[PDB]
């Protein structure tokens, strides 16, 4: 059974600026030299993330933050039923490696990951510890002796299972270290780009116009290329051991969004809410990325759509052929376009293509 | 010498369109492109080969706007304003690095960055002590612009 | 009615200015017309141009094509027409400055208000053409160094033959002041 | 019951004066490779709200300043008969984080939406205080409480309400950040303005172009739950009602003088309305340029059907849908009820999607 | 023995400027982080000598090291290092791979000493110039040796897929 799920997607964007820098600038890269939109992994990680669909199909988002008071009392308002207060106090003070005061501003070192699921099924564990008088060290012990029961929380917090998460402090320097199972690339354009340049103003209604200073926001729409892929073996791992079906399960459900999910950068006013012209995913040995697709930056002809499909295309068959790849693959495309090499399913919706990737690539 | 105010009262007192015309270049050179700029730069001495180079940065950090670069005269008490580094730290909008990759920039790769500092930090200073900087504008000057940054903003903390 | 269109570009070197364009365009011929497509490139600026005499490239001012036309319009054909001019209005300078003579200066202002524009377009080309459709492209005031300035306008449609020797006159001739500034070439194309 | 509305808008009209940059220049934008003449959605929006039909059928719009000293004296003309002038000044002073004293001039920090209604309502409350012994401390707190009693005021400020608003200093910064409910594009072409031509190879051989007029491309979607919050908690048919006044003027306004080429005789070029769950945008019906047939319109019609249908059929779009559009061209094969008339779509919008 | 990598041709490097956002925290001006990224198109090169590999497994024969060898081929043209790749995945396959059997090892890094201008990306230009200079090199040199190469794009035996590389290495290039 293959263990990786690679997803490609190419979109096209009208007019916009999904991801900018210091300095209100387009982010971008070079790729063979020329300069492409780019739009950064942490974007599109963080906009699947916090999106309503992720809510519906997938659960609860984690919780980032480095204010260990305010997630105090966000903890007291959300489990104070299931636990006595300085139970979860004492939790998170263990958790965090920091004193969990009355004080109203207690900062942990760096902003970290907090499922609350895992926090809650820690609360457990030391309330049980605290009715046998063991010591911390020894709970310590204890806990890191079956680390998959506490893997087993990110099924409430699926992102970070996905993710990955480090600290650097608290006893999650030792519990808490999750190995993510996406790899996501940053999203560039398949041709190159030179922005364009939206010279604005602010009219004041009360006074007289006359000559004015103009602000100027960098701009522009473009073709991008999105590419992840998902362990299948390390995202069961860690969900505390779940089959290869809830895998699949989520790994589909990261196909759509990855298909659908757009940063919500500049959206009010450049509104570039489109969905995707191609999604094609691969089942594989050894993860594969198309992005060499497109290290010939795309020239356009009747648009960069066309071209850089058909570009992905025929790389496909290049490389499938050369390095005989034997893996499910599935296509879908919202153009009927020069025939990918036949080895590859078509799909007429996305739908399909998901409950074929549901299904492990055999339906 | 160049005179430092007499430049700025000009700048501050440009017909819009020469004004517009003027920021729109991209490179210090491209001035040499425009009349605007000429009939600017001419009454203080662009005549003399000496001072072109330097009256070329200037106008260019000017470019950015007609009160982007805030001039304010230095307390009588001061021996000297407030520089270029300072009033970017003062800003709280510049990432060290940026100055950092600055300083660290090409001659040419380093007045464009500084003008894409200036609009976006809208700095108030010394003017006149920004213009010698850019007379001079070697090593230890930028060095010095760092220097200014990094100091003040520690010292602020 | 024969002419000739090149296509030639100028090094950046001598394209800095738009006299220096003109220039850069008379010493590759031992009078013309043209058109700027693409001011600044890297590798300089191009132009269309259109001419009695044959260009030969020169060390600053390199042709890429050329090829040899005349003109055979058929009376009632609608065609697709590009033309790059300066509108004015020619007045008693408000500003009351005097000339050599001794006398009012004389100033030429640009017609800055569309339906002028276009009764312009339509003035100037008179029996010749009837302009069908026409959009103005509003353009960014050019200067030079004397010294001074021309506001062009560029206006891209279509017209319909009324006149087809007139018509090759105004090709032939040019439209419209500071011709020797990149204005005046008209060019047309079947429909 | 689908939360986002959007606004799908063919609109034809000039291409020249209507947005320019600094140098006098049509603004533009790159898509597909190709030119297209662009409106910038802040000029849309201002278009809109200080636009005739806004005032007859939404209401007065915000009053969009910097200058706090003007502004006082403005609140004190129109509310000078209701509060005391040292309220008004408390009030205004409160909110801005400026002092308001008779100084000739005193700014803010940016160019802020102000609606009139709201900052009569906020010197109520601060009289309110005043007799009831509250310090401006405990004034903030207890506003912190109820805040759409403050959104209620944006039915005064509608535009406000629509494209959002953020406050940088005063009282406004906790209790005045509005996040806008309608989202809305540049408009852009659908077509290359520039002639498709080689003048060069042309000259030898001595569908048709417009000029004087070009089709545009106007998306917006509107969320209806945002809508209702930042209104103070209105009805969805509240919500419809606006959303329906903005698919109007999306579909009708031009800015400056200038109007529809075929204003006198349709009413709209083409215009398509979609209840869904999540927003998306048709712009890539014309990422291939369209090419002319007789102009640009209904080759435009054309490519936004045929996209839609691919779209609607490949993601399952299932949401209600309707089209106003009196050319024919090859008909929209999805559940699209067609409308007769504008009013008509006007109507199925104001009934979600069901009239 | 294994050479470092390095691309074919001048990289300036981009800086992605990032953020963390704070969940529980109002919005607020942060100040951001930097990670230094590029793209590239390196050379990678190894040789093996097969007299020590024999030695250094006791005695093996040639054919269970022209085994490992055949091992090595592949995992030098799949393999990519783990380095912020869940971050950036660039996790590509060679677009290049050639074989040559040799008296005397050499590598041809030279072929990028002028470093490879851009057209229609880096990788055609630079096994383009990979190809020129080991032509020049072997005509040159005189090298009579088994060689064989494997390419994605359309004496030196040409392979259409890695595995026949591979096999073709297995069998002592014959």
């Amino acid at each position: 059974m293959s263990n990786f799920i690679n997803i490609h997607v190419l979109i096209s964007h009208s007019p916009s600026c999904l991801n900018r820098d210091d300095m209100n600038m387009q982010k971008d890269a070079i790729f063979g030299g020329k300069r492409r939109v780019r739009i950064s992994s942490q974007s599109l990680k963080r906009a699947m993330r916090k999106s309503g669909y992720y809510a519906q199909n997938i659960g609860e988002s984690s919780l980032r933050t480095i204010h260990l008071a305010q997630l105090r009392d966000v903890l007291r308002q959300k489990l104070g039923e299931r636990f006595d207060q300085k139970i979860i106090d004492k939790t998170l003070a263990l958790l965090s490696g920091k004193s969990v005061d009355e004080a109203e501003k207690i900062s942990a070192d760096a902003v970290t990951p907090w499922v609350v699921g895992e926090i809650a099924w820690f609360c457990e564990q030391v309330a049980k510890a605290e009715a046998d008088n063991l010591d911390d060290k020894k709970l310590l012990k204890v806990l890191k002796e079956d680390i998959a029961a506490i893997r087993v929380n990110l099924q409430q917090g699926v992102d970070i299972a996905l993710s990955g998460r480090m600290a650097t402090s608290g006893m999650m320097t030792e519990l808490g270290k999750v190995d993510g199972a996406m790899s996501i690339a940053h999203a560039i354009t398949t041709h190159q780009v030179d922005s364009d340049i939206d010279w604005f103003t602010a009219v004041d209604d009360l006074q007289e116009q006359g000559s004015a200073h103009l602000g100027t926001q960098e701009f522009s729409s473009g073709v991008f290329y999105r590419y992840a892929n998902i362990n299948l073996a390390q995202l069961q791992e860690n969900l505390g051991g779940a089959s290869r079906e809830q895998a699949l399960e989520i790994a589909t459900h990261v196909v759509h969004m990855l298909a659908t999910e757009v940063p919500g950068a500049k959206q009010r006013t450049y509104a570039a809410f489109n969905p995707a012209d191609m999604v094609m995913v691969n089942f594989s040995d050894m993860p594969l990325s198309m992005a060499n697709a497109f290290e010939k930056a795309v020239k356009a002809k009747d648009g960069f759509l066309q071209p850089s499909i058909q570009a992905f295309n025929q790389y496909w068959d290049r490389v499938a052929n050369g390095y005989g790849l034997n893996g499910a693959a599935a296509q879908f495309s919202l153009s009927d376009v020069d025939p990918i090499t036949a080895q590859v399913k078509q799909m007429p919706t996305l739908e399909q293509l998901k409950s074929w990737v549901r299904n492990n690539g055999e339906a | 010498e160049i005179d430092a105010m007499a430049l700025y009262r000009a700048w501050q007192q440009l017909d819009n369109g020469s004004c517009a015309q003027i920021r729109r270049v991209s490179e210090p050179d491209e001035l040499r492109d425009i009349p605007a700029f000429y009939r600017l730069v001419q009454p203080f001495g662009w005549e003399n080969p000496r001072h072109q180079q330097a009256l070329l940065r200037m106008v260019f950090c000017l470019s950015a706007g007609k009160n982007v670069i805030r001039h304010q005269d230095k307390k009588s008490e001061q021996t000297t304003g407030i520089s270029l580094g300072r009033a970017l730290a003062n800003s709280g909008r510049i990432n060290e690095r940026r100055i950092f990759q600055l300083i660290r920039a090409d001659r040419t790769a380093d007045m464009v960055q500084l003008r894409r500092l200036l609009t976006h930090a809208e700095p108030v200073l010394d003017w006149p002590l920004m213009a010698r900087m850019l007379t001079w504008w070697g090593k230890r000057e930028r060095q010095q612009l760092l220097e200014d940054f990094v100091l003040t903003t520690n010292k602020n903390a | 009615a024969w002419m000739y269109l090149s296509k030639v570009i100028i090094a950046r070197a001598w394209s800095r200015d738009l006299y220096q364009l003109h220039q850069g365009l008379w010493h590759l011929f031992p009078d013309f017309l043209f058109h700027v497509e693409k001011r600044n490139t890297p590798e300089g600026c191009h132009v269309l141009l259109q001419s009695a005499q044959m260009p030969v490239s020169t060390a600053v001012a390199t042709v890429i094509k050329t090829k040899q036309v005349e003109f055979q319009l058929q009376v009632g054909v609608p065609l697709y027409f590009r033309l790059r001019a300066n509108p004015i209005k020619t007045i008693l300078d408000n500003q009351k400055r005097l000339d050599s003579k001794g006398n009012i200066k004389r100033c030429r202002v640009p017609l800055i208000k569309e339906a002028e524009q276009i009764a312009w377009l339509q003035r100037k080309l008179g029996n010749a053409a009837r302009v069908e459709d026409v959009h103005p492209i509003s353009e960014r005031p050019q200067y030079f160094s004397k010294s001074g300035k021309i506001q062009t306008v560029c206006f891209e449609g279509v017209l319909t033959i009324n006149d087809a020797p007139a018509l090759i006159d105004l090709v032939q001739q040019g439209i419209g002041p500071a011709k020797s500034m990149g204005c005046g070439l008209l060019s047309l194309a079947p429909l």
